[PDB]
DNA sequence: GCAGACACTACGAGTACAAA
C-alpha cells in the first residue's frame, strides 16, 4: 500500500516505469525473445544498446522481476552502474565473487509462482563507461561461469564496448521511439492522468522528443501541470507544447532565414547576438534549420548537398562541448555565402 | 604422447664459442678472453635471437671449467631482481671465497638485465667496483638505454648486430645435415626471409615446417609461416592507385583476419621506417594514420575508416 | 542444467578436435605435432569467436584425457597479469612434476595480449628454461600488445575468419541437434551477417528460434533473420541507394525516413550496406571514391558519438549525391 | 539435511588450519560415511585429501549426499570466532547453500550462529590412486617439522633420499649446505619417539621448501607423521587422526 | 549593489513573467516534480529563480544557508575538500572547484543524502557545464534510482556540454535574458532606492545596451559609475569596462595592426598574462573573436575566415587540456588570414 | 680505460684506420638535456634532403622519446624564435608558424587522450610526430636568439595559486553573493576594487571604517583584501597604487581591523 | 599466564608508461 501511494506520487517518468515485459511499448523484437526465454532457462548473454530513453533499463528490470519474483530478485540480481567504480578490481573482486557464489535457494512460494531459473543475472548499466581493461577481464569471467550466472550489459554506444565482449553477448538494439510506435503508450499515460489534448498534441510531443519516450513523458507532465495551474479547463495546445519544449517559433526561424538570404556579415552577427540573448539552444536551432532547408523545394540540389554537410559539421562540433554562439554564427555565415 | 623431444633451438644450442656464427669480431674477442682470462665487466646488447645469452654462457663455461657450478651465478627476469637481491644475494655471492684458476674469476650473469629496477641498478654500482678483484659482472639485454649510465661506464659495451642471411644459411645447413632433413633451396631462402635475421625464429620455423609437412619447400614454409605483415602493409601504402590499395587491404588484410589496430600500427611503423618517400609526405601520411589510429582506439574499427585513411593518403600523394 | 540450460554459444562448444571446423590447417598440423610428440610452444592469434580457446581446450582433452582440468595450468591473463603470477604460479607449475600421471605439462594463457610488459619480459625466460618438461600456449586477439620477445619463442598459428563451408556445416549440426529448419536464403543472410564469427550465428539462431510462434513446425525465413537481428534487408539498402542516387532531394529524404521508420533500421547499418554496395560498383574517377569514403567515415565517426539522426542521414544523402556528381 | 556435531570444536579448527595456507577453495562432500575433502593448489603442485569419519562427530546425520563448496579463508575466521570449550555443529539444508556453523556451550548458556555462502566450484575429480610406494617411513611430526623448518633456511629445494635403513635430508643453497642423516630405531620405553622405515628400492627426489613448510603445518593434528615415497609418484605425507586422516600428495621437482 | 537588491520570492520577480508563471505552476503541486535543468545566458538570473521556486516549495527558511566542509579521498590517497552550501531543505554542490575527481563527490555525497532519507531534498548543481562526461554518466543512475529522496535542480549556461541522457532525464526550463526595458526598470528602482541623482534616464538604457542582457553586469556597472561620478550620473559618463575587456581589445588592436611573428610574441605574452590571472580560455576566445569581427577595417572575407578559425580552435580548446596551445594557434591563423 | 683494455686483446695497434669503427661501436648514447633536444629539433640541417638520410625520422622520434615530458613544451616555447631555412617556395614565416601551431594543438589533443582516464599510451609515437617533429620540421632552420625553457610550467603554477586564492575568496563571499568562481573574478572584483582601494586613494585615512564595513559585509579578511587586489590585469593593475597610499593609512587599516 | 621478538601482511608514497 505504501509503495503504491509512493509511486502514485512520483514523476510520471518513474510512476509509469514498465512493471512487466508486456508494458514495453515498441521493443518487441527483444521482449518477445525474453518472454519465450521465461519458459526455458537458457538466457543468453545480452547487450542492450540503443538511444537514451528507449527502455533498456525498464526491460531488464521487468525481465528479472518476471523471472525471479519480487522477493527473490534482490538475492539473484546484482546491479552495477557507472556511479560505482568499475575498474579492473571491481570486475575481478565484486563481479567474480558474485559469479562464484552458488545460486540462492528458491523458496516454496517463488518456485510455485515464478519460473525461478537456475542462474543469476548481472546487470551492468552504462557498460560503455567501463575501461577496456575491465571489459577484457570480464571476457572470460562471463564465459567460464556461464553455468550459474548470466551477464547483461547496457550501453548507449556499442562502439565503446570491446569487440569480444559484444561478440559473446546477444546484441539487442532498442529501436527509436517515434510517434508511430509509441503513440499508444503516450495516449495511455495521458488517459490515466486525465490529460486533455488537441488532436495532434501527443504526436507533436513525440516528434519533438525525437526517439525518446522519457522526454515525451516529461513534456506531457509539464504541459499537464501548466494546464492544471491555469484552471481554465481547456486542452493543451501544440503551440504550448512547442513553447515548453524549447522550440524556436516559426517567425524567428523565418527571420533567421531572411537574414541568411541577405549576405551581410554585420546584420547576421547582430541578429545572432539578439537571438542568443534568448535561451534558444543551438542544437534545436540547427535541427529546425535542417528541417526548413531540406524539406523546402525552393532550394537547389547542390545547395542542399552543401548545407547538409555544413549542418552535419556544425552538429558534430556542437556535440563536443564548444561555444554555441560561435558555431551558430559560423554556420549561418557559411549558409549565407552559399 | 607423454614425453616430448627437445626443441632444436635448445638441443642445438652452441656449447662452445666457435659454433656461434654472427658478429665475428666480438666472438673472437670473447674467445681471446676465454683463453687468456681476466674478463672485464661487460654489457651485451642487440636484437632478440642473435646469440647473446649463448655467447655469455659459452664464455662463462670455458672460463670457469669445472667451477661453473659455484663460480657462476644466474639471475634472470623470472627471479626477484630488486635492490634486495643486490643487498642479500649478489653481495653475499660476491663476498664468497672460492679458489679458481690463476686468471679466472667468479662470474655473475644477469640475463634480461634491462628490467632491473633503478634502485637495484644504482645499488649494484659499488658492488661492481668493491669486489671486482674476485667477481666480474656480465649483463645481457635487448636495450642498452635502460641500463643507467654509471653502470654502463664500468663495463665494456659489446653491441651485437642482426645476423646476415649467409650466416643463418650456414647454421641452418649444419642443422640440416645433423638432423637429415630434406630441403629445397627455395624453402631455405623462404625460411631466412621469414626469420629476418632472427636465428631463433629461423630454427623454430625450420623445425615446425619439418614436423608439420616433412619437406622444406617454399609452399610448405609459407603455409606454416605467413608472409610478413609489414610487407603487405608497405605494398598497400605504396600503391599507385586507390583501387589497387583498397583491393590489397580487402583481400590480404581484412579478409585474412588481421585486426584494424594491427593494420594501423603496422602502417604507422612502415611509414616512419620508409625511405623512398620524402620526409614531408611521410609526416603528413603519418598524421592521417594517427587520426585513423585515434578513431580505431575510440572503438570505431571498421573497413570504412581504414579505406578513408588510404583515400586520404592517396590524395596526399596525388597532390 | 545437463548442459541444456546453457546458451547455444556455450552448449555447442566443441569438446574434441574433430568438432572444430574452418581452421583445418591448424587442427591437422597440431594433431600431427601431438601424435609425433614434437609439440612446440604455440601462439594462436586470431579474431574473436574463431575458435582458439575451444581448439586449445580440445587439444588438452585429447592429449591428457578427461581429467585435463587438473593437469593443465589454464590461466586467464586478464584476471591475473602480474609478474607475481609468473614468479609464483607459472614457474612452480613448470618446475615441479605432476600429481596425477606422468607426462609433460601444458600452460594455457588465455588473453595474454593483456599481460603486462614486465610479466612477459619475465616469462620470456620461464618459457626457455623449462622447455624440457613444459610447453606454453599463448592465445591472442591482438599481436601488437604482445612483446616481440614472446613472439619469437612460440610457433605462430593464425586463425582465419570462418569461411562459408565450415560455418554452414556447424549450422547444419545445430539444426540437426535442435528441431529447426533454415531456408537457403536465410542461411545466406546468416553467413553474410556473421562476419566469420560462429558466436554471432549461434546467438542469432537462438534468438530466431525464440521469435518463432512455435518451433519444429515453422521455418526460419530471411525475414525472421533480418527482423530478429534488426539488420537492413538488401532490398531496403538498394532502394535507399537508388533513391539517393537518381532522384531529387525531397523523395530521397522521404525514402530514407520511411525505410528507417517502417522497419526500425539504424543509420549505421544502412551506411555500412551502402558503402559495401558502392564498393561493389565500378567508378570512373578516383575523386568520387575519395570523397565518398572520407565523408561516410566522418558521418560514421560522428554517429558513434551520438547526435541528431536526421542531420546525419541528410549528410549521408548529400555525400553520396555529391560524390556521384563528381561522376559526370 | 546435514547436522554434524564435533565434541571438540578446536579439532575442526586445527584440521582447517592444516590446509588453509595451501589451498583456499574446497568442496567438502558429506555422505553417510563422513565428510571427505579434496583440493588442489593454484600452482597445482600439492593436493590435500581430508577424510573425516562418523566416529569423529558426536552426532552425524546426512540424509543424502551433499557437496559444500567454500573458501578456506572466511571459514577459518568463522572457526576462530568460537571458544575452546564449545561444541560445533555444521548444518546444511536439502539444497546446499549458506552452510550454518553453530557453536554452543551449555555450561554457561551461549549460542553463536554463523553463516557461510556456498560457492560453485566445478572441479570435483575426487580421485586418488593408492600405490605400492617404494618406501614407507613413520617419524614423529615434531622432529620432521623441526628438520624441514631448519633445512628450509639454506635453500628453496630439499632433497629426500631413502637408502637401506637410512633417511637423508639434504639442502644445498647459496650460504652453504646441510645434510641430516637418521636411522630407523625402535624404542621400547617410549614408543612415540621411534622411527620406522620399510624400503623396497632406494629413492632420491627433491621438493620445494615452501610446500614442505606448508605441509608440516599439519603437525598439530597428530604426534606422528607417515611418509610414502616412490619413483616419480606423489609423495604421501599422512597425519592420521582418531577417525580419519589428512594426507598431502606432493609433486616432486623435475631433475 | 547587486546583493542589496535580489528577489527572495517568486512574486518579487520582475522580468520574463512567463518563466515566473511556469515556476509557480511547477510549485503548485511539488509532490510531483521532475528534475530541473535551468539554462540560458549568464547573468540572466536563473539562480535567483531557482531559489524563489525552492522558497515556494518549502518554507521561507530556504535562504538560511550554512557552509560546511566535507573531506573526501580520491582513488589515490590524496585528500580533497569540498565546501557544501546547505540549508535545512536543500543543498548545493559545485563540482567545478575540483578537477577530474568530481565524479567522486557526485557518486558518494549525493548517494549519502539518499541514504539519509516535503519528502525530497533538492541538490543544486550550480556548475554542470564543467561536470566531466564521466561524472555525468555516474550521476546518470543516481538520478533515477533515488528519485523519491533526491530531486536535482541543475543550473547551466549552455546545454551543449551536458550529455544527452542527462538532458533527457530532467525537465528543461529556459531562462531568457531580460530585454533592455526590464533591465532599465530595475536600474531605475535601484537608483531610486540608492539615491543616485540622474541627469536623464537615457543613461540606464545605455547601461542596458552595454551589458548585452546581463543584469549582474548592468547593476555592477551602475555601481561602478556611481563610484566614479560621486553618486550622480551624468549624460557623458563613460561606461566602465572590466579590465580583461580592455586587455582583449588591445590584443585585437595589436593583431589587426601588426601581423608579424614578433607581434605574436607579445600576443602570447598577453594571453599568458590573462590566463594566469583566473580567466577561462573559452571566454577569451569568444571576446577576442567578437572584437576582431567588430573592427571596421576588415572585409567580409576576413570576418568569415576569422569566425571559421574561431569555431575550429574553439572545438580544439574543448578537446584540449593546455589552453594556450589552441589560443595561440587561433591567433596565428587569424594573423595569416589578414 | 675499459675501451683500450677490451680492444687491445685482439688488435694491438689502435690507429687511424680502425678508429671510425671503434667510435661507431663504443659511442655513448646519453639522453640529451631538453635544451639539446630543442636545439637539434629546431635545426635546418636535420630536415633537409641530405640531412634526412643521415638522421632518419625514427631518430627524431627517438629524440622526442628521450624526454617525453618536456620536448612538446620546449618546441612550443621555441618554435617561434627561429629563422626558418626550409620554407617552401611561396610561403612566409607566418604561414609555417601557423601550421606548426595547428599541429601543436592537434598534439595537445593527442596528449590529453594519452594522459586522461583512457590512458591510450599506444598513441605515444603519434604524439611524437604531431607535437614535436612536425612543427619543428615546419619551422626548421637556425636559432635566432637563445633556447628558452618552457614558460608554461611557471604560469600554470601561478594560475593554480590564483585559482586557489579565488576559491577562498569566493567561498568567503558565498553567503551573500549568488555567483560562481569565474563570475566573481569577471564582474565583482572590478566593482569590489572601487569600494575597497579607491576610498583609500581619494577620501583618505577616514575610509577605513567604511572599507571595514563592506569587508564585514562579505566576511573578507586582510589576506582576502591583498588577494583581491592581486587579480586585476592591464590598465587596472594595483601593484603601483598600493605602494602610493601612505604607510600611515595602511598601518591604521591593519590596526583598526585587528 | 604474561610480555617481548622476529617474521609475515597490510598500507602508503614514488615512478614509468614506446620502438626496435
Ligand atoms: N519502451 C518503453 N515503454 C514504456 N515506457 C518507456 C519505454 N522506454 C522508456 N520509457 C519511459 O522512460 C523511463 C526511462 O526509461 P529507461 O529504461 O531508463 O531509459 P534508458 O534506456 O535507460 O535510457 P538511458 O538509461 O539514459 S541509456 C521509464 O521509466 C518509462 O517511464
Ligand atoms: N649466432 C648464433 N649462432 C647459433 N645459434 C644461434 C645464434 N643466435 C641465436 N641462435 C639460436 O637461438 C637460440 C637462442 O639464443 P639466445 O642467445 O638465448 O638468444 P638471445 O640472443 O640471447 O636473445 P634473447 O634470449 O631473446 S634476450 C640459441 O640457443 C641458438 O639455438
Ligand atoms: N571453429 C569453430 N568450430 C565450432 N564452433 C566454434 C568455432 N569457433 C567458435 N565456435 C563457437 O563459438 C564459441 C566461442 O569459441 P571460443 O574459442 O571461445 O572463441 P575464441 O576463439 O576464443 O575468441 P575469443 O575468446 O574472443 S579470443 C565456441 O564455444 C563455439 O560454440
Ligand atoms: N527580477 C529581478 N529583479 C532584480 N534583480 C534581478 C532580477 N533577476 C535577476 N536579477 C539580478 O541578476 C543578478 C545575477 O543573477 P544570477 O541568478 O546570479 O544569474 P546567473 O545565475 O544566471 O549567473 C542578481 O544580482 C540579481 O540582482
Ligand atoms: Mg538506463
Ligand atoms: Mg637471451
Ligand atoms: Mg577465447
Amino acid at each position: 500500500l505504501a509503495a503504491e501511494q509512493s509511486l502514485a506520487q512520483q514523476p510520471w517518468v518513474e510512476k509509469y516505469r514498465p512493471k512487466n515485459l508486456d508494458e514495453v511499448t515498441a521493443q518487441d523484437h527483444a521482449v518477445t525473445v525474453l518472454k519465450k526465454t521465461l519458459k526455458s532457462a537458457n538466457l543468453p548473454h545480452m547487450l542492450f544498446y540503443g538511444p537514451p530513453g528507449t527502455g533498456k533499463t525498464s526491460t531488464i528490470l521487468a525481465l528479472t522481476k518476471e523471472l525471479y519474483g519480487p522477493d527473490l530478485m534482490k538475492s539473484r540480481i546484482l546491479e552495477l552502474n557507472a556511479s560505482d567504480e568499475r575498474g579492473i578490481s571491481i570486475v575481478r573482486e565484486k563481479v567474480k565473487n558474485f559469479a562464484r557464489l552458488t545460486v540462492s535457494k528458491p523458496s516454496k512460494h517463488d518456485l510455485e509462482n515464478y519460473p525461478c531459473p537456475p542462474y543469476k543475472i548481472i546487470i551492468l548499466d552504462e557498460a560503455d563507461s567501463m575501461t577496456a581493461d575491465a571489459q577484457s577481464a570480464l571476457r572470460r569471467t562471463m564465459e567460464t561461469y556461464s553455468g550459474v550466472t548470466r551477464f547483461c550489459l547496457i550501453c548507449n554506444y556499442v562502439t565503446r564496448i570491446i569487440d569480444p565482449l559484444a561478440s559473446r553477448c546477444s546484441k539487442f538494439r532498442f529501436k527509436a521511439l517515434d510517434a508511430s510506435n509509441a503513440i499508444d503508450r503516450l495516449r495511455f499515460i495521458s488517459e490515466q492522468e486525465n490529460v486533455k489534448c488537441d488532436d495532434g498534441v501527443l504526436e507533436r510531443i513525440l516528434d519533438i522528443s525525437a526517439g525518446d519516450l522519457r522526454r515525451g513523458i516529461t513534456l506531457l507532465q509539464s504541459a499537464s501541470k501548466g494546464a492544471q495551474y491555469l484552471g481554465d479547463g481547456k486542452n493543451i495546445t501544440s503551440t504550448q507544447v512547442e513553447e515548453l519544449a524549447g522550440v524556436v517559433p516559426h517567425d524567428i526561424l523565418i527571420e533567421i532565414v531572411e537574414k541568411v538570404k541577405s549576405g551581410d556579415f554585420d546584420e547576421i552577427k547582430k541578429y545572432v547576438n539578439t537571438f542568443m540573448k534568448s535561451g534558444w539552444s543551438a542544437a534545436s536551432v540547427v535541427n529546425q534549420l535542417h528541417e526548413y532547408y531540406i524539406t523546402n523545394d525552393n532550394f537547389d540540389t547542390n545547395f542542399k548537398n552543401q548545407i547538409s554537410w555544413l549542418l552535419f559539421t556544425t552538429d558534430s562540433r556542437l556535440n563536443n562541448g564548444t561555444n554555441e554562439h560561435i558555431q551558430l554564427l559560423n554556420l549561418l555565415v557559411k549558409i549565407s555565402q552559399l | 604422447t607423454l614425453s616430448l623431444q627437445l626443441p632444436w633451438v635448445e638441443k642445438y644450442r652452441p656449447q662452445v664459442l666457435s659454433d656461434i656464427v654472427g658478429n665475428k669480431e666480438t666472438i673472437d674477442r670473447l674467445q681471446q678472453i676465454a683463453k687468456d682470462g681476466n674478463m672485464p665487466h661487460m654489457i651485451i646488447s642487440g636484437m632478440p635471437g642473435i646469440g647473446k645469452t649463448t655467447s655469455v654462457h659459452c664464455l662463462a663455461h670455458e672460463l670457469l671449467g669445472r667451477s661453473y657450478a659455484d663460480g657462476v651465478l644466474e639471475l634472470n627476469a623470472s627471479d626477484d631482481r630488486g635492490i634486495d637481491v643486490v643487498r642479500n644475494q649478489i653481495k653475499h655471492f660476491a663476498q664468497k671465497k672460492l679458489h679458481l684458476p690463476p686468471g679466472k674469476h667468479k662470474i655473475v650473469i644477469l640475463d634480461e638485465a634491462d628490467s632491473m629496477t633503478a634502485g637495484a641498478q644504482q645499488a649494484l654500482r659499488r658492488t661492481m667496483e668493491l669486489y671486482s678483484n674476485s667477481t666480474r659482472f656480465a649483463f645481457a639485454c635487448n636495450q642498452s638505454n635502460k641500463i643507467i649510465e654509471p653502470l654502463q661506464s664500468r663495463c665494456a659495451i659489446l653491441r651485437y648486430s642482426k645476423l646476415s642471411d649467409e650466416d643463418v644459411l650456414k647454421r641452418l645447413l649444419q642443422i640440416i645435415k645433423l638432423e637429415d632433413v630434406k630441403y629445397t633451396n627455395d624453402g631455405l631462402e623462404a625460411i631466412i626471409f621469414t626469420a629476418e635475421g632472427d636465428m631463433r625464429q629461423a630454427i623454430n620455423n625450420l623445425q615446425s615446417t619439418v614436423a608439420g609437412h616433412g619437406l622444406v619447400n617454399a609452399d610448405n614454409v609459407f603455409k606454416i609461416v605467413d608472409s610478413p605483415h609489414p610487407l603487405i602493409v608497405k605494398k598497400m601504402l605504396l600503391a599507385s592507385n586507390l583501387e589497387d590499395s583498397i583491393q590489397i587491404l580487402r583481400t590480404d588484410l581484412w579478409k585474412k583476419g588481421y585486426s584494424s589496430i594491427d593494420i594501423v600500427t603496422t602502417s604507422f611503423r612502415v611509414t616512419k621506417n620508409l625511405a623512398q618517400v620524402k620526409e614531408s609526405v611521410r609526416l603528413e601520411m603519418i598524421k592521417e594514420i594517427g587520426l585513423t589510429h585515434m578513431r580505431i582506439l575510440e572503438g570505431v574499427g571498421t573497413y570504412l575508416q581504414l579505406a578513408s585513411m588510404l583515400a586520404k593518403i592517396h590524395k596526399l600523394n596525388n597532390k | 542444467r545437463s548442459k541444456e540450460n546453457l546458451p547455444w554459444v556455450e552448449k555447442y562448444r566443441p569438446e574434441t578436435l574433430d568438432e572444430v571446423y574452418g581452421q583445418n590447417e591448424v587442427i591437422t598440423t597440431v594433431r600431427k605435432f601431438v601424435d609425433e610428440g614434437k609439440l612446440p610452444h604455440l601462439l594462436f592469434y586470431g579474431p574473436p569467436g574463431t575458435g582458439k580457446t575451444s581448439t586449445i581446450v580440445a587439444l588438452a582433452r585429447e592429449i591428457y584425457g578427461k581429467n585435463y582440468s587438473n593437469m593443465v595450468l589454464e590461466l586467464n591473463a586478464s584476471d591475473d597479469r602480474g609478474i607475481d603470477v609468473v614468479r609464483n604460479q607459472i614457474k612452480d607449475f613448470a618446475s615441479t612434476r605432476q600429481i596425477f600421471s606422468k607426462g609433460f605439462k601444458l600452460i594455457i594463457l588465455d588473453e595474454a595480449d593483456a599481460m603486462t610488459n614486465a610479466a612477459q619480459n619475465a616469462l620470456r625466460r620461464v618459457i626457455e628454461r623449462y622447455t624440457k618438461n613444459t610447453r606454453f600456449c599463448v592465445l591472442a586477439n591482438y599481436a601488437h600488445k604482445l612483446t616481440p620477445a614472446l613472439l619469437s619463442r612460440c610457433t605462430r598459428f593464425r586463425f582465419q575468419p570462418l569461411p562459408q563451408e565450415a560455418i554452414e556445416r556447424r549450422i547444419a549440426n545445430v539444426l540437426v541437434h535442435e528441431k529447426l529448419k533454415l531456408s537457403p536464403n536465410a542461411e545466406k543472410a546468416l553467413i553474410e551477417l556473421s562476419n566469420g564469427d560462429m558466436r554471432r550465428v549461434l546467438n542469432v539462431l537462438q534468438s530466431c528460434k525464440a521469435t518463432l510462434d512455435n518451433p519444429d513446425e515453422d521455418e526460419i525465413s530471411d525475414d525472421v533473420i533480418y527482423e530478429c537481428c534488426g539488420a537492413p534487408r538488401p532490398s531496403d539498402l538498394k532502394a535507399v541507394l537508388k533513391s539517393i542516387l537518381e532522384d531529387d532531394w525531397g523523395t530521397a529524404h522521404y525514402t530514407l525516413n520511411k525505410v528507417r521508420s517502417a522497419k526500425g533500421l539504424a543509420l549505421i547499418d544502412l551506411i555500412e550496406g551502402i558503402v559495401k554496395i558502392l564498393e561493389d560498383y565500378e567508378l570512373q574517377n578516383e575523386e568520387t571514391r575519395v570523397h565518398l569514403l572520407t565523408k561516410l567515415a566522418d558521418i560514421e565517426y560522428s554517429i558513434s558519438k551520438g547526435g541528431n539522426d536526421q542531420i546525419q542521414g541528410s549528410a549521408v544523402i548529400g555525400a553520396i549525391k555529391a560524390s556521384f556528381e563528381n561522376e559526370t | 539435511m546435514l547436522e554434524a556435531k564435533f565434541e571438540e570444536a578446536s579439532l575442526f579448527k586445527r584440521i582447517i588450519d592444516g590446509f588453509k595456507d595451501c589451498v583456499q577453495l574446497v568442496n567438502f562432500q558429506c555422505k553417510e560415511d563422513g565428510i571427505i575433502a579434496q583440493a588442489v593448489d593454484d600452482s597445482r603442485v600439492l593436493l590435500v585429501s581430508l577424510e573425516i569419519g562418523v566416529e569423529a562427530f558426536q552426532e552425524y546425520r546426512c540424509d543424502h549426499p551433499v557437496t559444500l563448496g567454500m573458501d578456506l579463508t572466511s571459514l577459518s575466521k568463522i572457526l576462530r570466532c568460537g571458544n575452546n570449550t564449545d561444541t560445533l555443529t555444521l548444518i546444511a539444508d536439502n539444497t546446499p547453500d549458506s552452510i550454518i556453523l553453530l557453536f554452543e556451550d551449555t555450561k554457561k548458556d551461549r549460542i553463536a550462529e554463523y553463516s557461510l555462502k556456498l560457492m560453485d566450484i566445478d572441479a570435483d575429480f575426487l580421485k586418488i590412486e593408492e600405490l605400492q610406494y617404494d618406501s614407507t617411513l613413520s617419524l614423529p611430526s615434531s622432529e620432521f617439522s623441526k628438520i624441514v623448518r631448519d633445512l628450509s633456511q639454506l635453500s628453496d629445494s630439499i632433497n629426500i633420499m631413502i637408502t637401506k635403513e637410512t633417511i637423508k635430508f639434504v639442502a644445498d643453497g647459496d650460504i652453504g649446505s646441510g645434510s641430516v642423516i637418521i636411522k630407523p630405531f625402535v624404542d621400547m620405553e617410549h614408543p612415540e619417539t621411534s622411527i620406522k622405515l620399510e624400503m623396497d628400492q632406494p629413492v632420491d627426489l627433491t621438493f620445494g621448501a615452501k610446500y614442505l613448510l606448508d605441509i608440516i603445518k599439519g603437525s598439530s593434528l597428530s604426534d606422528r607423521v607417515g611418509i610414502r615415497l616412490s619413483s616419480e609418484a606423489p609423495a604421501l605425507f599422512q597425519f592420521d587422526l582418531k577417525s580419519g586422516f589428512l594426507q598431502f600428495f606432493l609433486a616432486p621437482k623435475f631433475n | 549593489w547587486v546583493d542589496k537588491y535580489r528577489p527572495k520570492s517568486l512574486n518579487a520577480l520582475s522580468h520574463n513573467e512567463e518563466l515566473t508563471n511556469f515556476l509557480k505552476s511547477l510549485s503548485d503541486q511539488p509532490r510531483d516534480l521532475p528534475h530541473l535543468l535551468l539554462y540560458g545566458p549568464n547573468g540572466t538570473g536563473k539562480k535567483t529563480r531557482c531559489m524563489a521556486l525552492l522558497e515556494s516549495i518549502f518554507g521561507p527558511g530556504v535562504y538560511r544557508l550554512k557552509i560546511d566542509v566535507r573531506q573526501f579521498v580520491t582513488a589515490s590517497n590524496r585528500k580533497l575538500e569540498l565546501n557544501v552550501v546547505s540549508s535545512p531543505y536543500h543543498l548545493e554542490i559545485t563540482p567545478s572547484d575540483m578537477g577530474n575527481n568530481d565524479r567522486i563527490v557526485i557518486q558518494e555525497l549525493l548517494k549519502e543524502v539518499a541514504q539519509m532519507e516535503h519528502r525530497y531534498k533538492c541538490v543544486i548543481i550550480n556548475e554542470a557545464n564543467s561536470l566531466t562526461k564521466d561524472a555525468q554518466a555516474a550521476l546518470r543512475r543516481t538520478m533515477e534510482k533515488y528519485s523519491k529522496n533526491i530531486r536535482l535542480i541543475m543550473v547551466c549556461d549552455s546545454m551543449s556540454p551536458i550529455i544527452a541522457p542527462i538532458k533527457s532525464r530532467c525537465l528543461l526550463i529556459r531562462c531568457p535574458a531580460p530585454s533592455d526595458s526590464e533591465i532599465s526598470t530595475i536600474l531605475s528602482d535601484v537608483v531610486t532606492n540608492e539615491r543616485i541623482q540622474l541627469e536623464t534616464k537615457d543613461i540606464l538604457k545605455r547601461i542596458a545596451q552595454a551589458s548585452n542582457g546581463n543584469l549582474r553586469v548592468s547593476l555592477l556597472m551602475l555601481e561602478s559609475m556611481a563610484l566614479n561620478n560621486e553618486l550622480a550620473l551624468k549624460s557623458s559618463s563613460p561606461i566602465i569596462k572590466p579590465d580583461w575587456i580592455i586587455v582583449i581589445h588591445k590584443l585585437t588592436r595589436k593583431i589587426v595592426k601588426e601581423r608579424s611573428v614578433n607581434s605574436l610574441i607579445e600576443c602570447r605574452a598577453v594571453l599568458y598574462d590573462l590566463l594566469a590571472h583566473c580567466i577561462p580560455a573559452n571566454i577569451i576566445l569568444k571576446e577576442l573573436t567578437f572584437s576582431l569581427l567588430d573592427v571596421e577595417t576588415l572585409n567580409t572575407t576576413n570576418k568569415s575566415s576569422i569566425i571559421e578559425y574561431s569555431s575550429v580552435f574553439d572545438e580544439r580548446l574543448s578537446l584540449g587540456n593546455k589552453a594556450i596551445f589552441h589560443l595561440e594557434g587561433f591567433i596565428a591563423k587569424v594573423m595569416c588570414c589578414l | 680505460i675499459n675501451l683500450l683494455s677490451t680492444i687491445s686483446t685482439t688488435t694491438k695497434t689502435i690507429n687511424h684506420e680502425n678508429i671510425n669503427e671503434i667510435s661507431k661501436a663504443w659511442e655513448k648514447n646519453i639522453a640529451l638535456k631538453p635544451f639539446d633536444i630543442a636545439h637539434k629539433m629546431l635545426d635546418g640541417q636535420i630536415y633537409s634532403d641530405i640531412g634526412s638520410r643521415n638522421f632518419t625520422l625514427n631518430d627524431k622520434i627517438a629524440l622526442y622519446f628521450d624526454d617525453f615530458d618536456f620536448t612538446p613544451l620546449m618546441i612550443q616555447e621555441n618554435y617561434l624564435s627561429t629563422r626558418p631555412s626550409v620554407l617552401k617556395p611561396g610561403q612566409s614565416h607566418l604561414e609555417a608558424v601557423a601550421e606548426a601551431a595547428n599541429c601543436i594543438s592537434l598534439g595537445d589533443i593527442v596528449e590529453k587522450k594519452i594522459r586522461s582516464s583512457e590512458q591510450l599510451w599506444s598513441l605515444l609515437p603519434l604524439h611524437a610526430v604531431l607535437s614535436s617533429v612536425y612543427p619543428a620540421s615546419k619551422v626548421a632552420g637556425h636559432m635566432a636568439g637563445r633556447i628558452n625553457f618552457t614558460a608554461w610550467l611557471g604560469q600554470n603554477s601561478k594560475s593554480a595559486k590564483y585559482y586557489r586564492l579565488l576559491q577562498e575568496i569566493h567561498y568567503h563571499t558565498r553567503l551573500g553573493t549568488s555567483t560562481d568562481k569565474i563570475g566573481l573574478r569577471l564582474d565583482y572584483l572590478p566593482t569590489f576594487r572601487k569600494r575597497l582601494l579607491d576610498p583609500f586613494l581619494k577620501q583618505g585615512a577616514d575610509a577605513i571604517s567604511s572599507v571595514i564595513e563592506v569587508m564585514d559585509d562579505y566576511y573578507l579578511t586582510k589576506e582576502d583584501w591583498d588577494s583581491i587586489m592581486e587579480f586585476f590585469v592591464g590598465p587596472d593593475v594595483t601593484t603601483a597604487i598600493i605602494k602610493k597610499i601612505p604607510a600611515t593609512v595602511k598601518s591604521g587599516f591593519t590596526r583598526k581591523y585587528n
